[PDB]
């Protein structure tokens, strides 16, 4: 009872805890958590941009296909008043 | 002082401006360029109904897409609906990549220096990976035996508990051992030896950290002879 | 014809990339689409057929790492280039017969365009799941 | 304390490019983009006084093209050509200067992040679900 | 620190050299760096404008942080591991039931 309080008073417990937990920082993140790498951009980062780019092409081509479909074969100034009165 | 093997740094080559995008991205941006321009051609010259009314073609389109990619403007714009709705996609496509390009080139043009490993010998007490030794029958090896600073005490503990011998017999022995250990065995010597080994070929060694103490070389005489005061 | 030949040669292939891996468990690697075949070892030319089975933290329905693999280790976008490419090659072959309607060969080139659009997606998803 | 395994480093998904700006800002962008184009449509085509209406080329869809054109740094062919649409357009130019310069400040930091997932922390799903065991 | 305090005694009896120099500066003080009650040092730091720090225990510290006007702040980590307890006279019968 009188002995453990001496070791608590003089920091010997702190020294032992440091020795057997903190001086043996070995695995990964404790050591390498405070370092820095710059970059190198790979394709896995930028992929949805290409996906959007390709999908927009097919959408645009599909639009002109049905444009040529319709012009191979608003309405009633008048009922525009109906449209705007129901819209209001 | 502490001598280690100098890690071989990389030099920027000739084409060191194509660095912040990899070659996969560089070929995909070439492919998609051709694809977008030929789609814009296809949708433009499609018999709208008269025919020579619109101004686009394969050639106009090939440099329109380039002039939209690099921000230099154009001479003409798509007027048809599907031409506009395909041009806006390319407008969005450039704003992500070229921005990434400049914002990352600002990251390559800040730093080139390596992160400098096991400096100031405290991690030499901490880690168990890279070994280290001194010269046998040496004042430094005696200094770590008699030293009472706790980090030096743990260093002496690791040096006396060694499998195999971390100690060497002559200086060039430890020199060759560090030249072949590939960063797995450090070495302790004196700073004049250290800078002399640095100033020779093949320059593959390196001094890290600062010093540790202040020793000094002197002239030694037997105790009591008459040469002492004239020397 | 040259594009159809080159695409068929490119699909039915053991040699696309070269890396370092194994041949068959339980090495410089002559790796391709699914036959991750190998050379320069104890035996040269034993072509293991590969698919996906990691040992992960049990991603349940992590879609950008799952459905991506589903499109990866079943080539549907690279295989469709062959389909559209021969589908248009028939239409340019059928140009002579049933002619003077001045409409048919317009339908042909759309296949050749869209096959490339499938191809470019297949390349991106393959490079994606190599580093996936 | 609760020990579990290590998780795997979740790399950012498909729609991560719009990540550095929060969704509410993107909402206000779309609303302002509609409003600017419609207000610019109103200033022109307002009986300009035999060309008495077709003085300009700005229809509603041409304006819808012009605003999107001016936002992403490539101006279109036409120009407002008269007063009082241009004190829309100059304000929209100031808007597109202040916004995308704030967009592209640190974009590359947002495409390599790799944060973790952390299924449970204060356990209580070890009460709730039946899947993950514990002893 | 606080006078008639365990922390003030701890820096007197402490042997770690940085704490020794801190005790040296505390005993060589012009005027008194020591106070008599807790709220005295609280008001002294609230009026010293960053010219007088204060040492206390972390529970007092977080309680003072969680009050108005919130003008105070805990910096750094901890220093040791003390503990509050129940105190009895030596040898009486209340010890083991408490
Ligand atoms: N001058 C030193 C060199 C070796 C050492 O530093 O231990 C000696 O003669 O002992
Ligand atoms: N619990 C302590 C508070 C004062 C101090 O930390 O010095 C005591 O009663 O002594």
């Amino acid at each position: 009872n009188l002995a453990v309080l001496k070791l608590s008073e003089q920091g010997v417990l702190d020294k032992l805890k440091n020795k057997w937990w903190y001086d043996k920082g070995e695995c990964g993140a404790k050591d390498s958590g405070s370092k820095e790498k710059t970059s190198a951009l790979s394709l896995s980062n930028v992929a949805g941009v290409f996906y959007i780019l390709v999908g927009g092409l097919g959408l645009a081509m599909l639009v002109a296909l049905i444009e040529f479909c319709y012009k191979s074969r608003l309405f009633d100034r008048g009922v525009q008043m109906l449209l705007t009165t129901v819209g209001a | 002082s502490i001598m280690i093997k100098k890690p071989q740094k990389s030099k920027p080559g000739v084409f060191s401006f194509l660095d912040p995008l990899a070659y996969e991205i560089w070929m995909c941006i070439v492919f998609a360029y051709i694809g977008v321009s030929v789609v814009l051609f296809l949708v433009s010259r499609f018999s709208p109904y008269s025919e020579s009314t619109n101004e686009f073609g394969i050639f106009n389109s090939l440099w329109f897409s380039l002039g939209a990619f690099m921000q230099q403007g154009c001479d003409i714009s798509p007027r048809s609906l599907s031409g506009r709705i395909v041009g806006g996609v390319w407008w969005f496509f450039t704003l992500i990549i070229i921005s990434s390009y400049t914002a990352n080139l600002a990251a390559f043009l800040t730093v080139e220096r390596m992160v400098s490993p096991i400096e100031s010998a405290e991690d030499l007490s901490k880690q168990t990976e890279i070994a280290y030794g001194t010269l046998d029958s040496g004042s430094t090896k005696e200094f770590f035996r008699r030293s009472k600073i706790a980090v030096f005490d743990k260093m002496w503990t690791y040096m006396r508990s060694a499998e195999p011998s971390v100690f060497v017999r002559t200086t060039a022995e430890g020199v060759a051992r560090v030249r072949k250990s590939k960063g797995k065995y450090a070495y302790l010597l004196e700073s004049t030896m250290n800078e002399y080994i640095e100033q020779r070929k093949p320059c593959d060694t390196m001094k890290v950290g600062g010093n540790l103490d202040s020793k000094g070389y002197g002239i030694a005489t037997p105790k009591g002879s008459s040469l002492g005061t004239p020397v | 014809f040259a594009a159809f030949s080159l695409m068929t040669i490119a699909v039915g292939t053991d040699y696309w990339l070269y890396s370092r891996g194994v041949c068959k468990t339980k090495v410089m690697t002559h790796s391709g689409l699914w036959r991750t075949c190998c050379l320069e070892g104890n035996f040269k030319g034993l072509c293991k057929q590969i698919d996906h089975f990691p040992e992960d933290a049990d991603y349940e329905a992590d879609t950008a790492e799952y459905f991506l693999r589903a499109v990866r280790a079943s080539s549907i976008f690279p295989i469709l280039s062959v389909i559209l490419l021969f589908m248009g090659g028939l239409c340019i072959a059928a140009s002579e017969f049933y002619k003077t309607r001045h409409n048919i060969i317009l339908s042909a080139g759309i296949f050749f365009v869209s096959a490339g659009l499938s191809n470019i997606i297949g390349i991106i998803v393959y490079i994606s799941a190599n580093a996936g | 304390s609760i020990m579990i395994k290590k998780p795997q480093k979740s790399k950012p998904g498909v729609f991560s490019f719009l990540d550095p700006l929060a969704y509410e800002i993107w909402m206000c962008i779309v609303f302002a983009y509609i409003g600017v184009s419609v207000v610019l449509f109103l200033v022109s085509r307002f009986s300009p006084y035999q060309s008495s209406e077709s003085t300009n080329e700005f229809g509603i869809f041409n304006s819808l093209w012009f605003s999107l054109g001016a936002f992403m740094q490539q101006g279109c062919d036409i120009s407002p050509r008269s007063l009082s649409g241009r004190i829309v357009g100059g304000v929209w130019w100031f808007f597109t200067l202040i916004i995308i310069s704030s967009y592209t400040a640190n974009l590359a930091a947002f495409l390599t992040v790799e944060r973790m997932v952390s299924p449970i922390e204060s356990a209580e799903d070890l009460s709730k679900q039946t899947e993950i065991a514990y002893g």
